This record gives C-alpha cells, structure tokens and sequence, in this order.
RNA sequence: UCGUCUACUUAUUAGUUGGGUUCGUUGUAAAGCAGAUUUGUUU
RNA sequence: UUGUUAAAACAAAUAAAAUAAAGUAUGAAUUAAUAUCAAAAUUUUAAUAAAAAUUAAAAAA
C-alpha cells in the first residue's frame, strides 16, 4: 500500500495524466504502419491481459498523439498512422493519487482454504440451479455469507472453491445476505458473467425478488408500498439505523411492496415482499417499524415481540432459538429456457418454517405469480 | 380562467445566426465549435494543424 | 446571496462525465447524452425495419430482412415456428457467434436500447449477450460487430 | 447615520437646540426608541442632547467622540476571538445551511475588521446577510465596539498549487 | 393531516395519497379546503355506474324535466 | 421468596403446549382436493428439482382436535378465574388453524350454518373459501376463471352445453356455499362442534 | 496574482486581465472583487470554468444567458426526451393500454407552433387553444 | 371550488384512510416506544443505548451542565447505562417527576447519593409548574456553575431523558412560553443566559429486556397492547412485587378486600367480586398502580454500592 | 366535554354557557384555548363576569404564559365589572408572579381597605417582602 | 453488491467486589454514487 | 354482513323474490366530409394511423 488512491474528477484526471512522466511513446514506423490498435498492444505487451487493454483503450488511459498538438482516443478497431505517437501508462504511474483500472495490476489469491468431502456434499445439496453462466444454492440458516469479526467462524466466502465444477476459478457471489436470512444465494462463473449481473442488484422499480415472511400480528391493509429513508451511522459496538419518514441529504431511501398472504387470527400473519431497493436489515426494520408487526423471530429489532404469548402456544418463549422467518423465495434471471420465459428459479424453505407452516396449516410450497417467469 | 394548455411558457432568443448576435465584437468573442466554422469565411477555409518537434 | 442566472443550455457541452462518454470509445451501456436522428422523426427509436412480398408458404419470415447485409442472408438453425408458441414470440435463432446470437420476433417490433450505439432500436432483429437478455444489439451494431471481428470481446 | 456607518468612521448622534423643547424626558425617549429601531450596527450609537446658545453639557459630548477614536483603533487579541465563537457557535440557532467557520482573527483597524476563514471551497458558500448581521451583533457588545462599524471578510480555502 | 396520523398510514403512503397531501397543503387559489372539508361532510348517497345509452337516457330526460339525478 | 405469581404463569402455559401437542395423534384423515394436489406436485418440482415424495406432499390432510381436557377446562372455570383468558385465548387461536387444515379438503363433510342452524354436508374448500382469506385461494379462484374462459372463447357453442340452468342448479347443490334455507355463507364444522358439545 | 478591482463586463477583458499574470506554466491567482451589478457575469463564468469551458458568448445581460435560441433548445429538448425514453425502456414494464400516453408525453418530440412569437400563443396553435377554451368554459358556467 | 376530479380523488382517499382507521385494533410493535420527534421531524431510532457511548461524549464535553429527566419510581432504569458507568466532569441536575408515588425513604436515599457524588436531585410533583422547576435550574446553574468568561455567550445544558417521562413537554412548554413572550435548542432566562440541548435518540431506550419492559409497563412508561404484551406478565410481577413487601393487609385494606389474598387467583376473584371480568379487573389494578393510590413504591433496585 | 362543544352549533350566546366553556377549555389539553376564546368574545356578546375572570386567571395559571395578566385587569377596569375576593387575590398573585411593583401595591392597598382575606401564602409573601 | 460485532480486559477468589475499552469477501477507478419513476376523458 | 347497547332493539349498505315504468298514437335535441366504407391477421411509412402494402374472405334485419 504505497500509494493511497483518492477521488478524482475528469477534469483532475486529465490534469494528472499531463502532468505525469511515467508514460512510454512509441513510434509508429513503416513496419507498424496500419495496424489496429488492439494487435500493437497484445503483440508489445504479452503480460497484459487482452480484456486489460480493452479497459485501459476504451477508457483513455492509452491515448495516440498525432502531431496535431492534441491527444487523440481511439478505439479497439481503430487503424494507426505513420509518424504518430502511442502513449502508454507505466509502472511508476499507477503509484501516484491516481487509482488504476482491476486488469493492470497483479491480484494475488494468497491463502486458500482446503475443505472437507463433507462440506463438498453438503455445498453439492446447497445448489439448486446451475448453468454455465449462473449457479443458485440455498443458503441455509443462520450461515455468515461473509466472514465475520470471527476469523475461525465458517462462513460462505470460503466455501467458493467447491462449486467450481469445471471452471479455471472459483464462481463469485453477486448479491450477499444477512446471517439470519434462509433465502437463495446467486453466484457468478463467468468473470464477465458477475459483471453484467451486477446491474439487475442495484435500485430498480420493478421487483424481482420475493421475500417470504410470518410476522406477529395482522397490518392494516392487505397489499401496500412501504416507503422509509435510512441513515446508518457508525458506534461504539456496531451501527445505529435511523429511520425517517421524510429524505435528507444523507438518507438512503428504501422500498418494498407488501402482500398478506393469509392471517393466522389476527396475531400472527403470513406477508410477501417484493424489494426495490438494497438495504441493510430492509425487510426487517420495514416489517417492525412501517408495518408495526415484527417478524417471528426478529430479536435484534424488538425482541419482546418477535416471541409473542400468541404463538407460545406452538414455540417455547424462553428459548428465543427459533429461526428467523426471512427466506429469500423467488428470484428471476435475465435467462430464459427452450419454453421462452425467463427463468425464475425458487428455494425451498427451511424444515422449521415447513414445521410451523404446518403447524399453522397454511402449504408450504405454494408459486408466487405475482413475479412471472 | 388563464389558458391551460400550454406548449413553451418563455420566449426564446432573437439571434438567428449564432449566440449574442446584438453585442459589438469588441465584447463578445466568436464561437470556435465546427458548426460554427464552416460558417465563418476565415475558419471555413484551410486551417494547418501540424506541429514541427524540435527547433 | 447575490443571485446570478445562467441558462442550462450553455452548460450541455460538458453533460458527458468520462472519456467512453464523450469520445465514443466503447458501448455506451445505457448512458449516452448526444443522439442523432433523422430530421422529421418524432418517435425517437431508430428503425430496422423488412419488406413482406409474400405469403410464410412462400417467403419464409427471415427473408424480409433479405435487403440488409450480414446474417439474415443466411438459413436460421433453430425454428420454433412450428409446434408450440415462445412466450416471447422468437421465431429464428442464428448460430451463436462468440458471445452473441441473434434472435428474430414475431409481432410488431419490441422497442430495446442497443448496449453499442445506446439507441432505442424497434426492430424485430435483436443479439443477445451471452444469454443475457438484459444486454442487446441492434441488427446494425451487430454485423459492425462482428465484421470488427469483436463478437468475443463485445 | 446609515451612510456614515457604511464610510467606517464612528458617528455620533446630538441633538441640537436642546434648551428650546418644552419636555426634556419627552424627546429623550423617542430618540432612545428610534435608536434601538435602528439595524445594521447603526443602532449601537448614542445621543447627545445640546444646546449652542446657552452651552448645555458641551464638554461630554467632545468626551464620548474621544472614545469612539479610541475604539476605533482598539487592538484584540487572536485567542480571544476563537474562544467567542466557539462558545458562540453552539448558543446561537442557525437555521440556515452555513459552513464551519475555521478561524477568526481581525486583519485592519481603523475600522476594525475581522478574517472569517471558511472550511469549504466553493465561492458561493458566502454567509447570509442575517449571519453577518448575527456576527456583527456580537463583536460590538462583547468587545465594546458600540458606535463603531464592523467590516467583515469570509475567506474561502484555497486549494494548494501542487495538489501532493 | 390528525385522520392520517389516525389511519397511521405514515410509511404506508401511495402516490395519489401523497398528490392529494401535497395539493391541499398548496395554498389554493379560488377554492378554499374549509369549504370543500365542509361539503364532503354532507352523507348524500353516490351513483351508480351505468351504460353509455342509458346515461344519454337519463340526461336527456332530466333536460325534459321528467327524472330525478 | 421467588416469582411465585410469575412461575405460574409460565407453568399453566407450558401445560396448555404439551396438551395441545398430545391432541395432535388424534387425527381425522381428510383427502385432498384432485386439482390442488396436482398443484402441490408441480410447485415442488420447481423448489426442490426432484419428484414429489408420497409422504412429503401429504394428500391426506391430517387435521387435529381439540384436547379432550381443555374444552372440559375452560367449562369447569369460572369466567371470574384468571387462568380463563390464558386458556381461551389458547382454544380460539387451535380453533382458527383447524379452520386453515380443513380448507385444503374437497371431501363431503357435515357444515351447519349458524343463522337459520341448519345442517348440511358441503366441501370445506369452497365453502370456507371467503372467510380463510388467503392469496393463494384466491390466487387460484383467479386462475380458474381465466382457464374457464380460455375454453369457453375458443368455442362459444361450450358454454351451451357446460353452463346451462341444468348445469347450474346441479353444480351448486354439489358445492353449496350457502345453505339451502337461510342462504347465510357463514358456516361451523359440525366435528368440531359436536366434539365441544359433547365434552362441553 | 492580479486583483480585478471591479468585474469586467466581458470575457474579452477577463482573459486578457488574466492573461499577464500566468506565463508560460507559471504559477498565477485572479482575484476579481464584483458586487450585485456583475452578479450575471460572475454566475457564469464561474460555471464556465469549473466545466471548464471556453469563454465563447458570455454576456452580463441576464436575458441574454437565460434565453436560449429554438434550434438550440431543439436540439437540447431532443436529447432530454431521447435520455426519459432510455430509462423508461430500461427500468419499465408499462401495460398495453398505457402505451400511447407514456410515448406521448416522454419519447416524441412535439414541435412548437411559431417559436418566434411564442410568448404569446404559448406554442400551442390558438385554433386549438380556442377549441380548448370552449371546453373549459362550457363546463365552467355550468358548475 | 377546484376541479371535480380532485375533489373525487380527496373524497376517495378520505373514505380510504376512514376504512383503514375503523379497525379499533393496535398493532403489537409499541410505535412510541421507537419514535421520537424533534426539530427536524419525527425519527425512529434502532439499536441499544451502550454502542452510543463516545456520541454520548462528545457531546457532554461541549455541553456546559447535564440536565437529566427521569421518573421517580424507577430512576436508574431510565435514562443512560454509560453515565452512571463513567464519571462526568460536567455537573448533573436530575428532576424525578411524579415523586408523590415513590418511597420516600428511597427518595431521601437517592438524592444523598446523588449529594455526595456531586449531583443535585430535583423531585417534582403534579401540581408543580415547570416554572417554579426552571427558577431552582436556573439557581443551581448560577450557584454551582462558575462565570462564563465573554459576557454574550450562554451556558448550555445537555438534556438527557425519555419523552415518556416529560422531557418533550417539557421542551414544548419552554418554547412556546418563549415564543409568547417574544410575541434545535431553546433558551429559558435571558438575564442569566441559560440554553438547553436535547438528544433525542441517545435517550431513546429502543429495545429492553423481559422485566424492563415489566417495569416500564408498571410505571406506565412503555405502552401495554395484547398483541405484544398481555397485562398478566406486568400484573403478576407488581404482584410479586407487593408480596417481597408483605403487605398483604396492605394490599386487601387499598382493594377493598375482605381479607387479605393468597395468591394471584385469589387476588384476581376477589377484585371480581361493580362487578367486571378480570381482564378488565387486572386493568383496574393496573390503573390504580399508574394514578398512584398506592404510595411509597419503588419498583427499581438500589445496588449495594449506593446503598454503602 | 370538548368533543361535545366542538359539535355544539346554533345556540344563543350567554354568561353561563361562556364560563362553561371556559372550564372545559381549561381543564382541555390546550389552557391557552379559553384564552383565545376570551378574546374571541371580547369585541361582543355577554359580558363576563367575576367567574369567568377566575376561569382565566385559573387557566392562566396552569398554563403559565401571564402575558396579559395586566391586560385581565385592564379589561376588568373598562368593562367597569367589580371582581370577587378569589379574582382579587389571583390577580394579586399574578402581579407578583410579573414583579409589577407599583401596581400590586396598589391593589394590595385597596384590597385591604375594602377588607377582604388573602392567600396566607401571598400575605406572608407581601410581609416579607415589606 | 441487504455481512458481522450489547462484551472483552486488569485484578479478586468461590457466584461476590473496584478500574480501562470491530473485522472482513467481491466488483469497480466508470458501465458507480440524492430523490421520483405515476397516467384507463376512468362512475 | 358490519357496528352500538343490554342479559332483543337500532343505523348502513348491496345480491336473491315482489311491485312497476306499453307492442298504442304525438313526437324533438346533441351529431353530421364522405364513396351501397376498408370483417380480420402480417409487415411498414414522420406521433393512435381507421395512410400504404401482403395474406385472407367479411351476408341481411
Ligand atoms: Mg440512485
Ligand atoms: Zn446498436
Ligand atoms: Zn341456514
């Protein structure tokens, strides 16, 4: 960590990019007289990865200068010309306040962890859809999806290098989840794959994710928009949420679509939510909070009610080991099958939500078409 | 009752030919872009571009 | 306090904020500022559009495209006119170049944005990425595509 | 008085032909009231009543205009100017989106004026009048500046030519 | 402004709910919320939907003067 | 001392669970509907990628009484008793679950409704269809009605022969979702009912 | 460093103000003191120079800087239709019979009837106008 | 009048929030317990009160004094974990409202603690005026506070309680007393320059545990709903309460019982037998221990090292 | 009480229903409520009587805005209404409560040349202050 | 990109008593970052 | 069906039965570019295109 990268603005960036010395211009002579531009690059630099100099060319890192006075940008496609300039970054130039493209430098892995054939069995039963762009496991219950402040807690991060089934790396996850959340987790095999995936995750305004939830007592309304803006704040132990009707400058907004499913007498009920955007605890503090009814099982926000006497009747109070009622249940794919429709794959739910969906009499393997596919 | 429906509340310029068409060329400098030049008899014309790299 | 005013339409030069942006060095993946359309238009989409001199016993559907240069000119491989009906109404899939297929609707053309040119496109021609349907071409960008010969890069 | 104070010399009101009004605590209190009505450091003046012909406290009058001089050139100290506004910063309601004022340190005298440096880099970040007038408002009664006006200059940060 | 808080629909709101809040905090011109509020009170029963013939009917026949609203 | 008062409180509770969960083995087996379960081995072909387990998919549904003690509790208690609320609340809330495991059969059972007490057999799905409120059954009343409609826009001459008064008059005493006396859509599972009488 | 005393009212006279004091790469500071008369002038060559922008068409006239020219505004109205119809087929499902009035109000481009004396008529033909009018009254005097 | 279709349109939303407002129903989830206004608007505050330590710091470093609000049955239940963990530099004045309902003796107790450490405990009642409770504020700042160097500036008293316990109305009461009399803080006296800070969400609880929101619930703090929290968890532990005291005579002669109870069936028969159920009966005592006919009652403990 | 009165419409104006909304305004959330109902009345209708000047000072004293404590007597001194011994010392208290000097003394004075009792609080207050 | 963190520590003994107080996977260097993303002449 | 009260009454509101509101004569008004007007599907041209083209065949009151 020799060089601490900052913000820069364009207009910074070029400031900085004609101000610095640890660039190369090579000529262009008769015998490079017409190449592309992608050819000169990939037959001087063998070390440097064809989609890297895609990234540097198409961002304008490597530039040609024509004698005009001006630098020009070109693309891959582009043809070169005689007497002209090829400027290209060093080294020594990535070292200053100036953050470099992910290809031009050198990752490297480091430790790995080795697994066991049973955490291999147990991964091969966790995934539920693969294909060679996507893989879709289960995440079961109470599963850190990154590791923790725990160094030797398991954790979902390592068990990477077991699903790669014949890829060269290990797949990357796309989205993560919250340690109490059961719901599906994607991940990505292609390294372009998780790029152009990464797109359907931020702040849209149609939804494509179902979240299924039984929370104690009845809402007001069946279906509704719930709407609140969050400010997560930095403590001593952790972080503090705020919650506000109204926007703010530093607020984030959070949105979601609520559907009550059924009413089990009015002090507990069965919701779907559909998010529209990506929070953390969303659904949660939305369901404690805007909804007023905290979902079975939700300790961390209003503990006293997430076990309620209601329920005694089925769950132990004094345990409060019950798992939380938040299972991630449908989510669609930019994919579709041979049929057509997009391909929207669903997690079954955990055995102790079957059990108390039994218990409570309600299907526990019910479509939801509200998010068609 | 005020006429409701309504396409362009302002007015725009009077300057046909380019920006600040009204001001002297004593204050008001003249626009360089390439729809602009083609235009102009001077920039219209050749213009040489090429640089020489050492004395 | 002191309060100055400076129209909106001075400032529009600098609207791009990167070079892809403003050069036109890559695909605009959705984010482009300046178009040009032809004078007159008033739906702003671009159009690729077929003839239809025939009926499907004779002029088969890929054939009203037969005037554009590239692909169409070709016989399809896959055809799921017959039995059951796509949900999405896909009559023809060309071989996969690379990373991208073509695909041939049926029905008026669905209106998309073009990832390269970052144009709304209606035609019924339209190149998926890699079987991500998020990410399209118009018929256009992709025979540029690939007679670039960047239909695994792009 | 308005025009005076906007010069930066201390003004001093006085109220010629005092001996032919009828009452002499009548005028004095509409004077006071249209005093205090006054804005923008005018305000913080006094008045003198005096007569001409018959030479009605003519020596004090010439005693507060000494002072004003004295005041006018009054050196502070830079210490005491951080721990007012400090202390001031949190006892005020500033309703008003403002920037962090850095230091306060006063540059001239004669008028005194006082360097407002500001945190952010942007020119149009300038305080409003009210918190000018607010920043006016205490420098004269907490350092004595009564009758005397108060220029004011909000320094923004300027960046460094190297950029490290 | 007190219904709503009320109806404790706070983090509830839509977006008709939110226009129709945010066209009657707007101070209005002509009309007055006061007197509106105060119409809205009557308990007058509504009408009920009918075909595009029958409604011509029976605007033609209250024109006459022979039905009733 | 200790928490007496508190203890007890949390005893009398743990009894009503255990009691409740020993009336679990007496069950009255109740097959499924012919058209839900099909929708049951669909929707778990999706979830899990495999074929339906014959004991997973539970086509009968098993349905559970109310213990013989605590409608015998609830009588012999005093309404001024304390321990009264904590175990009616506990029957109203096992007399709401039976109502949502027998709304998933289509067999004949004896349904009486309250407003004229008359008693009638009818299948507890389209019956208890408007009272259970759930998505899902109502999901699926949308969906049927669409299916309906598709078969009856392709041919009109359908609707001739499958929707006739004939049909109609016979489809209704199949499914009578209102009695034939009072026409009240409110209802009572008379096995649930006899079994509060005759312990009540 | 040079200290402009007083704004100029051109850019002609700014830059060649600050021309003297930067030469040749050296380091140089403007200091341009303006009251409430340049406050025009000084909002946008401010603007101009932190886009940085050439200063081409800068007046202290405020009509002049917030009135724009028709074939300009033509030109920036269709690419501002052009930018809501890519997010509205990007983030969008509209339904079938809402599909004439969102390509009616964010995708087309509607021109405007006589920009010249559009202050008038609004840039509505007034033949519409009138035909609009009479529904407006017609429903007015009848409540 | 404006357009009709608005008109329809706030008839139609009107007659919607009258259809979603006639369930008499309450929801489980206590909203107040979670909500809390202030100048800004009304925010909800998530999390505990002990990860806010060093926020709680900086800001008693800035504030001059530390006004606390607390309620006088249980006092160190409610207010701030970490001010009694570490030690202020600043000052503390603490009001304990409704202070006719506590023990006496322990009020005594607590306001000599508070007397040997450094603090000054303020008990107010009812029928007490908060001005008579701003005049001993102010005497106290201008007794133990010592002069503030430039003459302009003011004394500033971070204030630290529930809006439960009469923090907000206290505010409320000192703003519009202050906007009256001139027609994110709020000035008391002039004359000897005295402004107070509120910290809303530092002094918001947030979540509690099983026997605080007992508590609580028995001080009529946090609110009581069916849903969440039935009046048997709160009712039987001030049972159990009454019963480590003994007083059982006590008990039956403020009920009106004809002997004194056994149990906590007993105790509830015999509230039954006006005649009315024992939901509505326990509801009863429940209001009883609210109002405060039962007197010198203190429902927080007292650890040894306050008692020594 | 208030939700009654709020409905109430239609009906004469007189004394006894103008102090009976005072009380339930004063024992209502908001004291300063009769207060603007008082001045509401002020320009016309029944005069208010030496009840309704203790409904005020009473509310006033709940509150504790006092603001026109001295426009009560004012008021009282124009309309040419006597006040009671309860109106007299409520005022009394008010007046010491704003520190108006000359004006207490005054009042204390007549009061005790018409002979009327005091509070033992505001007499002890009066002497000690003396 | 919906991650985790109301107990450690210093002593004390056999539950008692006084002091002090986050980590981390992946993408990206722009294709990223406030807020909104609604329209039935419908009765 | 809901809500209120008390150990049945009242108010709301619709969906079943029942009642009426012609097949006789008298007879306007909104509207009106128009071929004895282009039943449908496909494709396309500058914004609903009922504008064009290709399939196909759409009876009368
Ligand atoms: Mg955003
Ligand atoms: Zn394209
Ligand atoms: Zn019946």
């Amino acid at each position: 960590s020799h060089a601490r990268y900052r913000p820069l603005s364009l207009r910074a960036r070029q400031t900085l990019s004609e101000k610095s010395d640890d660039l190369q211009y090579h000529v262009v002579t008769q015998e490079w007289f017409g190449e592309r531009v992608d050819s000169f690059l990939t037959c001087h630099y063998p070390q440097w990865d064809y989609e890297t100099i895609k990234r540097l060319v198409q961002q304008g890192h490597i530039y040609r200068y024509r004698k005009n006075g001006k630098k020009k940008f070109t693309r891959l496609t582009d043809r070169l010309e005689f007497d002209e300039l090829l400027v290209v970054p060093t080294r020594a130039f990535w070292e200053k306040q100036l953050a470099p493209p992910s290809g031009v430098l050198e990752e490297t892995d480091g430790p790995k962890f080795k697994l066991s054939a049973t955490a291999r069995e147990m991964a091969h039963n966790m995934v539920l859809f693969k294909n060679e762009h996507v893989i879709v496991i289960n995440k079961p219950h109470g599963l850190p999806m990154m590791p923790t402040d725990d160094p030797q807690e398991m954790s979902i991060a390592a068990m990477l290098p077991a699903w790669k089934f014949t890829n060269v790396a290990k797949p990357v996850v796309c989205h993560n989840l919250d340690r109490e959340t059961s719901g599906c987790v994607v991940l990505a095999r292609t390294r372009n794959a998780h790029r152009m995936l990464g797109r359907m995750f931020v702040k849209r305004v149609v939804p494509n994710s179902v979240y299924w939830s039984f929370c104690v007592g009845k809402p007001t309304v069946n279906y509704g928009r719930v709407r609140m803006h969050f400010d997560i704040t930095r403590g001593n132990k952790g972080d503090i949420i705020v919650a506000r009707p109204s926007p703010t400058k530093t607020s984030k907004v959070a949105i979601a679509e609520f559907v009550v499913n059924a009413s089990a007498l009015e002090f507990g009920s069965f919701i779907s939510f559909y998010p529209l955007t990506t929070r953390r605890h969303q659904e949660r503090i939305m369901a404690a909070h805007a909804l007023r009814c905290p979902v079975l099982g939700d300790a961390k926000y209003g503990g006293d009610a997430a076990f309620p006497s209601s329920l005694s009747l089925f769950w132990d109070p004094e345990n409060k080991g019950l798992p939380l009622h938040l299972h991630h249940r449908k989510i669609q794919l930019p994919y579709k099958n041979t049929a057509g429709e997009f391909i929207c794959v669903t997690a079954p739910l955990p055995t102790q939500m079957e059990k108390t969906f039994k218990k409570l009499g309600w299907p526990c393997e019910v479509d939801d078409p509200l998010i068609p596919g | 009752v005020p006429q409701q429906l309504k396409a362009y509340g302002g007015t725009f310029s009077r300057s046909v030919g380019e920006r600040s068409n009204h001001l002297v060329s004593d204050v008001v400098l003249q626009s360089l872009s390439p729809s602009s030049t083609h235009n102009s008899p001077l920039l219209s014309k050749n213009i040489k571009t090429k640089t020489v790299t050492s004395f | 306090n002191i309060k100055g005013g400076v129209g909106s339409f001075l400032m529009r030069r600098a609207a791009p904020k990167s070079i892809r942006q403003k050069y036109q060095t890559g695909p605009q993946f959705y984010k482009r500022k300046f178009f040009q359309f032809q004078k007159g238009h008033h739906r702003l989409h671009r159009r690729i559009s077929g003839v239809q001199t025939g009926s499907p016993t004779h002029q088969r559907e890929y054939e009203r495209f037969h005037h554009l240069p590239g692909d169409v000119r070709t016989r399809p491989q896959f055809d799921f006119t017959f039995g059951e009906t796509r949900a999405d109404r896909v009559m023809f899939a060309w071989r996969k170049r690379g990373d991208l297929q073509l695909y041939q609707m049926s029905g008026r053309g669905e209106t998309f944005v073009c990832y390269r040119c970052g144009y709304p496109v209606r035609s019924q021609l339209v190149a998926v990425k890699a079987d991500n349907w998020d990410y399209r071409m118009c018929y256009r960008c992709y025979t540029n595509t690939v007679h670039r010969g960047m239909e695994n890069d792009t | 008085l308005h025009s005076v104070a906007a010069e930066g010399r201390p003004f001093l009101l006085c109220a010629n032909k005092w001996d032919a009004v009828l009452d002499q605590s009548a005028t004095a209190e509409a004077i006071d009231f249209k005093i205090k009505r006054q804005v923008r450091e005018v305000k913080y003046s006094n008045a003198v009543v005096v007569s001409a012909h018959t030479g009605l406290n003519l020596t004090l009058l010439m005693d507060q205009a000494l002072e004003l001089y004295d005041k006018w050139n009054k050196r502070v100290r830079r210490a005491e100017l951080t721990r007012l506004w400090r202390k001031m910063e949190k006892s005020v309601i500033i309703p008003y989106h403002v920037a962090r004022i850095g230091r306060i340190t006063q540059v001239n005298t004669r008028p005194p004026t006082f360097l407002l440096q500001l945190q952010t880099k942007n020119d149009s970040n300038t305080l409003p009048k009210a918190l000018q007038e607010m920043m006016k408002n205490t420098l004269v009664e907490e350092f004595d500046f009564r009758g005397v006006p108060i220029r004011l200059i909000q320094e923004v940060k300027d960046s460094n030519p190297d950029y490290i | 402004r007190r219904s709503k808080e009320e109806a404790e629909r706070t983090f509830l709101m839509s977006a008709e709910e939110k226009r129709a809040h945010k066209k009657l905090s707007g101070r209005s011109g002509d009309g007055s919320i006061s007197e509106m509020l105060q119409s809205l009170e009557v308990p007058d029963k509504p009408f009920k939907r009918l075909s595009r013939k029958v409604y011509a009917n029976r605007v033609n026949a209250i024109v006459h003067g022979d039905q009733d609203e | 001392p200790q928490l007496f008062s508190i203890e007890s409180y949390e005893t009398q509770q743990r009894a009503l669970r255990n009691i409740f969960n020993e009336a679990g083995r007496h069950c009255v087996r109740l097959r499924k509907d012919s058209k839900w379960l099909l929708e049951e081995r669909r929707a778990f072909r999706q979830s899990h990628q495999r074929a339906p387990t014959t004991k997973e998919v539970s086509p009968h549904v098993d349905v559970a009484l109310a213990p013989v003690g605590a409608l015998k509790l609830s009588k012999y208690l005093s309404p001024c008793s304390a321990s009264r609320e904590v175990v009616e609340h506990s029957l109203l809330l096992h007399r709401t679950v039976t109502k949502s495991k027998l709304v998933q059969s289509s067999e004949k059972t004896l349904f009486r409704c309250l407003r004229c007490f008359h008693v009638y057999a009818a299948r507890p799905r389209t019956l208890l269809r408007g009272e259970v409120a759930q998505s899902w059954l109502e999901y699926e009343a949308e969906a049927e009605k669409e299916e309906r409609a598709r078969q009856l826009a392709r041919r009109p001459h359908l609707r001739k022969k499958k929707y006739s008064i004939g049909r109609q008059r016979a489809s209704l005493a199949n499914d009578p979702r209102c009695c034939p006396l009072c026409r009240s859509t409110k209802a009572q599972w008379m096995m649930e009912y006899v079994h509060h009488h005759t312990h009540g | 460093f040079v200290v402009n005393f007083d704004m100029p009212t051109n850019a002609l006279t700014y830059l060649s103000r600050a021309g003297r004091t930067a030469r040749q790469g050296r380091l140089g500071q403007v200091y341009s003191l303006y009251t409430k008369r340049q406050g025009v002038i000084v909002s946008a060559v401010r603007a101009f120079l932190q886009k940085q922008l050439p200063l081409e068409g800068i007046s202290n006239w405020k009509r002049h800087m917030m009135e724009p020219r028709y074939a300009e505004w033509r030109t920036h109205k269709l690419n501002a239709i052009a930018r809501s119809y890519v997010s509205l087929i990007t983030q969008k499902t509209i339904p079938a019979h809402l599909e004439r009035t969102y390509l009616r109000h964010n995708a087309t481009w509607r021109p405007l009837f006589h920009p010249q004396t559009t202050g008038v008529h609004g840039g509505v033909p007034p033949r519409q106008q009138q035909r609009v009018m009479d529904a407006i009254t017609w429903k007015a005097v009848c409540f | 009048v404006h357009d009709p279709v608005f008109m329809r349109n706030v008839k139609r939303v009107l007659a919607s929030y009258k259809e979603s407002m006639d369930h008499s129903s309450r929801k489980g989830m206590s909203r107040e317990a979670f909500v809390d206004i202030n100048e800004k608007g009304a925010a909800w505050y998530l999390g505990h009160m002990q990860l806010a330590s060093r926020t709680l710091a900086e800001k008693v470093k800035d504030a001059d004094f530390v006004l606390e609000i607390r309620d006088a049955r249980l006092p160190f239940t409610t207010g701030n974990p970490n001010l009694q963990k570490i030690i202020i530099d600043r000052p503390r004045l603490i009001v304990f409202n409704k202070a006719e309902m506590s023990n006496e003796d322990c009020n005594r107790v607590i306001q000599q603690y508070y007397e040997r450490t450094g603090n000054f405990a303020l008990f107010t009642s009812a029928k007490r005026s908060w001005r008579d409770t701003v005049e001993a504020v102010q005497r106290f700042v201008t007794h133990i506070l010592p002069a503030q160097r430039f003459k302009t500036t003011a004394n500033v008293g971070l204030v630290v309680g529930m809006p439960n316990v009469g923090k907000s109305t206290l505010i409320n009461s000192l703003r519009l007393a202050h906007e009256y009399q001139f027609h994110k803080l709020v000035p008391v006296c002039k004359d000897p320059n005295i402004v107070l800070y509120d910290s809303p969400g530092l002094t918001l609880p947030g979540c509690f545990a099983k026997e605080a929101g007992l508590k609580l619930a028995a001080c009529g703090i946090i609110p009581t709903n069916d849903i969440t929290l039935p009046r048997s968890l709160v009712a039987r532990y001030i049972y159990d309460v009454l019963s480590a005291a003994g007083v059982g005579e006590h008990m039956a002669e403020c009920l009106h019982l004809p002997r004194a109870p056994i149990s906590f069936d007993d105790c509830i028969s015999m509230i039954c037998e006006g005649n009315l159920d024992p939901s509505r009966a326990q509801k009863f005592l429940i209001h009883d221990f609210q109002l405060g006919n039962l007197g010198r009652i203190t429902l927080d403990k007292l650890p040894n090292k306050v008692r020594q | 009480a208030v939700l009654l009165l709020a409905r109430l419409q239609h009906v004469p104006m007189d004394v006894q229903l103008l102090n009976t909304a005072l009380e339930v305004l004063l024992l209502s959330k908001q004291p300063q409520s009769c207060f603007s109902a008082f001045e509401a009345v002020r320009h016309s209708g029944v005069e208010p009587t030496a009840d309704t000047y203790t409904l005020l000072l009473l509310a006033c004293e709940r509150s504790g805005l006092w603001g026109n404590t001295t426009a009560i007597l004012a008021d009282m001194q124009m309309r040419r209404v006597k006040g009671d011994g309860r109106t007299l010392n409520l005022l009394l208290k008010g007046l010491l409560t704003e520190r108006l000097h000359g004006y207490s003394r005054q009042l204390y004075e007549t009061m005790v040349n018409k002979n009327v009792e005091v509070w033992p609080a505001l007499e002890s207050h009066m002497k000690s202050r003396t």
